[PDB]
This record gives C-alpha cells, structure tokens and sequence, in this order.
C-alpha cells in the first residue's frame, strides 16, 4: 500500500522534549506519543504530533495506560488550529519491542485507521537511521501459523520543507551542505566502512547467537533467501570484467589528462606573474 | 491449448497426428474438421503453415532462454532435413531474427553474447545484482532484528 | 519513372492502348527491367543487360544510371542477406544469387 514515509526531525525534537520533561524522576520508560501525519497522498509526510501520559508496571507487561479525552481534546483543538493533518499512528522510544505493542496499537487500530509505528532510540549512539516505519498489517504465514501482527519494514526518510532546513542550519552553524569535491567524498570513503562494519559486526554476532542457541521461531525460512543472496555474489573470477577496467581506468586516463593539461593551464599566470612581478618590482624598488 | 499456452516443451508432432486424424473422424463435436480440409490447397496452406508456425513459435520460445540448444542437435532430434532448417531462418530474417551470431565454421547459432558495452550491459546487471543485494540484505537483517525481539 | 521504383505504372503504360501502337524491341527490354524490379531478382536483370545488349549496345548515358539500379538492387539484397549472417561461407551465402565472387567481393570491398 504505502512503499515509503517521510518524517520530519520536528518529532524526533519532540522527543528531545520528550527527554526534556521528564523531571529527573528515574522512570525513563517508553513514552508513547500520538504521531501525527497526512495519510491521504500514498506517501506518508509527519508535519508534527504530541504525547499522551503512557506508563506500564514493572513485573506485568500487558499493562498498558492511554486516554481516548486527552487523544479527542488534543486532536480536536490542533484539527481545530490545523484540519490540514489528522490522526495516522504512534510511536514509542523504547529500543526493544515488547509483546504488548499489539495491544498498545490494536487501540489505534481500531479507532484510529491502519497505524504505523517508529522505534527509536533513547541514547543517540546509534549510527544507523533511528527511524523504521513498520506498518501493522495482518499477513499470511506458509509455515501453517495462525494470522497475527506483523510489523513490516517501511523505508524512510528525514526531509524537511521548507523552514526547518534554515532553522536546523541555523542551530548547527556547524554540518556542512553537500559541497562535492574533495572533502564531502572522503570522508564518506573514509567511515562508510565504519558505518557498514558497524551494522554487519553488531548484527551477525548475535544473528550467529541464535543461530545455535535460538528457539521460538524466528522465521528461519527468510535466513534460506538471507545466505541465499549471500551467494548470489560467488567470488565472481573478474574475467569478464577486465574489459571493465579497461573502460574505468581509461576514464582514469581522460582525468589524467584533464588534471595535467588544465593544471599545466592554470600553471601560466602563476609563472608568468612571478617573474614579471618580481623582476620589475625589484627594478623599479630603488 | 495448454501446450500451445507458454514454455512450449520440445515435444514430438507424432503425437498430435493421430489427434489430428481422429479430430476428423469423431463426430460428436468439432465436425467439420472435413470443412477445414474442404479446398485441396486451403487446408493444406493451413496444416503446413500450421505445422511451420509452431514449428517458429517454439523457436521464438526457446529463444528468450540462452541455454544454447545447438540447432545442429536439435535438427538431429526434429529428424528433419537441415534445408527447410535455413528456409526456417529465411522465415527468421522477416521473423526480426537481426540479435544472433553464426559461425561459419561449425553450425551451432548464438542468440546471445553480444559485442557486450561494458558502460551499458555490465553496468546494468552489476546494478541491479549489487543494489539488489544491499536493498534486499537491508530488509530481512533488520526485519529479522525486530523478529528476534519477540523472544524476551 | 522505372528508377523511382514502380513497375505497376509501367504495366499501365504498357497495357494502354495509346502507346501500345508504338511499341517494339525497345520497350521489350523495359517490360524486362521491369520485371526484374518487381521479381527482385538479379541474374535475372543480367540476362536482360545479356540478350538484349545487341538493343542495350546504343543505349545513352543513362547506362550509368542502370547501372546504378543494378548495383542498387545488388546492395539490397548484400544488406538483404548478410546483416542476419555476421559469420557465413561465401559460397553459402553466393549460392542463392548463383554468381560469381569477384564482383560481388568488388563491390562488397568497395
């Protein structure tokens, strides 16, 4: 139904505040907050949302607190200031999903239409995207298990309209634009593989853990298409791909020339200059 | 109908003989199969020209797949003469058959290895093999992630 | 009117009553030009440049421009029946004009 969403950094801040307001009480559990969004076009576009008081029980992990007052008094004042963004889903900071997130969205999902949800982080140390749409949807399973909620990955992606981006610059004074060129490649050149041997080293490790010591299945039938397309790639002989790196470094020829002859260009003024600059400057200094 | 539907299996016209001939003798339902045969020369324009166009057809079947058949074989399996075999290419060279290689030396026929652009070939299947392993490995890494959580 | 290819309209002009009168030996080798334009044959053209070269003999400079509907011709049927065969036997490929290899390499070369 829906291939991608679009979510703003305005509810991420939001959670900022949410991390903001706690009061320094020692709880810090998964706050709920009651996304918002525009679910009429098929991509999904998140303008702002706001929090309702959510709070669990220690021991007992079916216990679960909202309120529909504080979700119709809220929605209906911002419909009231804004009628342009409605009710879409949810989304809780907590790392870990819990069994009674089917419950915590079965809510919205039968008063609320189809709910998408977000986990995030707590801590931003991750270095990978914090943001996963995962949208509730009922599928059918061939191992012959009953229907249940599954929460499939939605790609996303953090864009802003037209404001935050100059406030978001503003703040910062200190990211850079894209700027292509020297610096703005290397560096991704540098710590991509940093940035892939971070995910793959932290997710095999334990992907290797319940390997062997795994039960309650898993879906082990997508790990066949996972090691599959793992060896759609066999250590290919590269004997076909020589011409390929005839045609690559002969582009690498073309910048060669380019960079030598346009240097060799650029290298007039300045060995030019030198001497008639200094020559005459001395001549002419006494 | 379901032979004649897709992946046309290279099979024996034997067979559909006799079906064809008791297709002319049972009455009980499409009867006039002697109405068919009803000029001297139409019906044999149809049963040559329809023996010769499936006779095409599963050529332009086994076309799309670069299995390389070996057509000096597959004249051996078809007991048929290697001559009607080229008035079948000259039925190719109107049937848009301009993407082949031959040989002259032997007779095998290619439908495939082209001259092969690197810039536009290589970089079409090394796209589309190496982005669909960095999508499709993005999808059930984490989806396999968040299926683990359910465990605890 | 022969060279912008359209022997139907030299059926026409030859199945006219009118100019049927005038007709003789020197249109015969038209009606066969004509019919090697509209067969899309070859040796067939060379036997009437062959039998009738003794109404061809006088022939005016246009001789060069049949010259060029034959090798005209000939270049439809070279792009006719190589560009399918990227690697073929000269004699394979020759045997279906049944001619000789020293012009058609001549012109093919050229």
């Amino acid at each position: 139904a829906v291939q991608k969403v679009v979510v703003h950094p305005l509810v991420l801040l939001s959670v900022v505040d949410h991390f903001n307001r706690i009061g320094k009480v020692g709880n810090q559990k998964r706050v709920v907050g009651v996304l918002l969004g525009s679910w009429q076009k098929k991509v999904l576009d998140v303008s702002n949302s706001f929090a309702v008081p959510f709070d669990e029980d220690d021991k007992d992990d079916s216990v679960w607190f909202l309120d529909h007052d504080y979700l119709e008094n809220m929605y209906g004042m911002f419909k009231k200031v804004n009628a342009r963004e409605r009710i879409v889903g949810w989304y809780h900071t907590g790392p870990k999903l819990h069994k009674n997130d089917i419950a915590i969205n079965e809510l919205m999902k039968r008063y609320c239409p189809n709910s998408v949800l977000v986990i995030i982080d707590v801590k931003p140390k991750d270095l990978g995207l914090p943001t996963e749409a995962y949208i509730s949807v009922e599928e059918v399973h061939d191992d012959g298990t009953p229907t249940s909620k599954t929460f499939e990955h939605v790609t996303s992606e953090i864009g802003a309209e037209e404001a935050e981006e100059v406030g978001v610059e503003h703040l910062l004074r200190d990211i850079k634009d894209t700027t292509v060129g020297t610096l703005s490649q290397r560096i991704t050149n540098q710590v991509h593989g940093l940035k892939g041997l971070n995910s793959k080293l932290l997710d095999i490790r334990s992907y290797l853990e319940k390997v062997a010591t795994g039960k309650l299945p898993i879906n082990h039938q997508i790990i066949y298409q996972l090691q599959d397309v793992f060896n759609l790639l066999p250590d290919v002989s590269l004997q076909e791909f020589v011409k390929a790196f005839y045609l690559k470094t002969n582009d690498q020829m073309v910048v060669v020339y380019l960079a030598s002859l346009i240097r060799s260009v650029v290298a007039l003024h300045n060995l030019i200059n030198n001497k008639i600059a200094n020559r005459d400057a001395e001549k002419k200094e006494g | 109908l379901l032979k004649l539907f897709t992946t046309m299996e290279l099979m024996r016209w034997s067979t559909l003989v006799e079906d064809y001939g008791m297709e002319l003798r049972k009455g009980s339902l499409e009867s006039p199969a002697t109405d068919v045969f009803g000029s001297t020369e139409e019906g044999e324009k149809r049963w040559k020209d329809l023996k010769n166009r499936v006779v095409e057809h599963n050529i332009r079947i086994m076309a799309k797949y670069y299995t390389r058949i070996t057509m000096k074989r597959m004249a051996q399996l078809l007991d048929l003469s290697v001559d009607e075999s080229e008035a079948f290419l000259s039925n190719l060279v109107v049937n848009k058959t301009i993407f082949a290689k031959v040989d002259r030396l032997a007779g095998i026929i290619n439908f495939q290895r082209p001259k092969d652009p690197n810039n536009l070939l290589n970089d079409w299947s090394q796209k589309l093999n190496s982005l669909m392993s960095l999508v499709n490995k993005t999808t059930h890494l984490i989806a396999k992630e968040e299926m683990i959580h359910n465990l605890q | 009117k022969i060279m912008l290819n359209t022997p139907e309209d030299v059926q026409a002009l030859v199945s006219g009553k009118l100019a049927l009168r005038y007709a003789g030996r020197q249109t015969e080798a038209l009606k066969c030009v004509a019919q090697a334009s509209k067969n899309r044959s070859l040796a067939d053209f060379e036997k009437a440049l062959t039998d009738y070269r003794a109404e061809l003999r006088d022939d005016p400079i246009i001789s060069t421009h049949l010259a060029k509907l034959y090798d005209n011709l000939l270049e439809q049927n070279l792009i006719r029946v190589i560009e399918p065969f990227s690697r073929v036997q000269i004699e394979h490929i020759s045997s279906l004009i049944k001619l000789s290899k020293a012009d058609v390499e001549r012109k093919l070369s050229q």
